[PDB]
């Protein structure tokens, strides 16, 4: 049946991305009910470390371009909400989805729609890591592309796109302002925290090589989750909690969660020239109901 | 360091 | 700045998805204008390999439920082309996007929105292989997904999903109801062909990773593209074309056409443990369009 | 053997 990165689909998200321009500068924004959303460093133009209090008191709301595709909207008040803009606007969004704000955790996936000039170019899949960042694909006018999760008809927002770390490591804030994981919006050394590999999410993608007839791993062994975790802190590996959606795929399988943890430790010492799913390493990037929906739905 | 986008 | 597998935006995509129902077997179908794709296998129910010319006798227009949503067609007159069904409907879909009909070739990418009972459920990144198949992810009740390319504001629509041959290894059909590559709609064994790693894929993926820190793998040496071609025919690689994306991505980089080429011989024999954008073996999934437009836009 | 989806 084959299991790729998946990604939501975009409909009720597209008719939200808006351009907001003060100054020089232009990024994203999200246009949702009467708000806009975007990151505040765009308000600078003072580069490195910006003085965000005191040059939001030589703002006026007339200084912003807010740009819906070829409709312009105009600015009444605004407020900076931790490291982002909310922009009140005289226009209630008529494409406005039921929606609600969230804050993703480590392991957990999202879509990232990526936007250029308030325009959507693209979609992708992405997993917030344990360094409180995402491996996504940013160039300069992406800064204010959501990252959001469909839960069945209603939207959760839970990324605003905002900085780069080092090459290929992106981070955010969330619908709050609060950047994820220990980082600002400045351009200052900002290397990012210790990462480990998402133990639940590697449990997932074997149990999903397993529905694709690649169980060559499965053994007779097996290693507790207790005692996996005393084994993970000392080998790059993160903590696994007992999860429904992995007892689900432990049953429908015939192999317990117990016997792919064992397996787990055995292939981080290689894959002995053999793959799993046409991979030589561990797959951390799908969750537990990534791997469920690609395999029942 | 890090990059502003 | 990272490298993904991206997917286009699904807005004008979404509001064409019907459900067509016969008897009780429901697939998907694709709404435009005042007609319905969907594969002709929706009016089976027998199994195996089905007397197509023969079933049509009976079928008549009154036992096709189609629906949009919750609102019903109604469908006039139906014809049989090719693999599938194109079905007349009374209404003329309101939001039918500005659309052509395509076909993909070997190596060209495309996006599939994967649907589930005429309800779109998630899109994915696809490669058409030279077994003419893809690397999906489907499940019972797909068939009559679309695959599409965006193009400006419009939509070339390539793809119907149909068949799956082995695990994790599908095709389908173009919109003339042509399949991709010598398969049918029958359940006899339908193996694919011989399949071959996309050079012009691997050779834009390692200018996305030389644009990304990663060029170790740049010498001197180079490798014209058809000395290429010859050493192709036994090494598994298809065949490689000059490409102007290419030779703009050639010309941002600073590395010839005839040095990647030359890389990708001596890298086919190991990467030697190190990692090519945190990859151990050759990406082929990308053409020059995907990686240039992460690269510049 | 090929599977109709």
């Amino acid at each position: 049946s084959g299991i790729v990165k998946m990604v939501s689909p975009t409909s009720k998200v597209e008719p939200c991305i808006v351009s907001v321009t003060y100054g020089n500068m232009t990024l994203n924004g999200l246009w949702l009910d009467d708000k806009v959303y975007c990151p505040r460093h765009v308000i600078c133009s003072d580069m490195t470390d910006p003085d965000y209090p005191n040059l939001l008191c030589r703002v006026t709301s007339s200084d912003f371009c807010v740009m819906s595709g070829r409709m312009s909207l105009t600015v009444m008040s605004y407020q900076m909400q931790g490291c982002q803009l909310v922009l009140t606007v005289t226009l209630q969004n008529p494409n406005t989805p039921k929606y609600s704000f969230g804050v993703v955790k480590p392991g957990e996936t999202f879509t990232v729609l990526a936007a250029y000039n308030g325009r959507p170019q693209g979609a992708f899949h992405v997993t917030l890591r344990s360094s409180h960042t995402i491996k996504g694909s940013f160039l300069c006018g992406s800064c204010g592309s959501v990252g959001y999760v469909l839960t069945g008809d209603s939207v959760r927002f839970v990324y605003m796109h905002q900085l780069e770390l080092s090459t290929g490591c992106h981070t955010g804030t969330d619908f709050s302002g609060n950047f994820y994981g220990p980082y600002r919006d400045a351009q200052v050394v900002q290397l990012p925290v210790q990462d480990y590999t998402q133990t639940v999410n590697v449990v997932a993608w074997l149990y999903a090589a397993i529905f694709n007839r690649c169980n060559w791993f499965v053994q007779s062994d097996s290693c507790s989750l207790e005692e996996f975790n005393v084994w993970a802190m000392t080998n790059g590996f993160s903590s696994i909690k007992a999860d429904l959606v992995l007892d689900a795929l432990a049953s429908m399988t015939g192999v317990t969660v117990e016997q792919v943890l064992a397996a787990i430790k055995r292939l981080h010492s290689g894959f002995q020239g053999k793959q799993i799913l046409g991979s030589c390493v561990f797959e951390d990037e799908l969750t537990p109901s990534d791997v469920y929906q690609q395999l029942a739905g | 360091x890090a990059v502003l986008x």
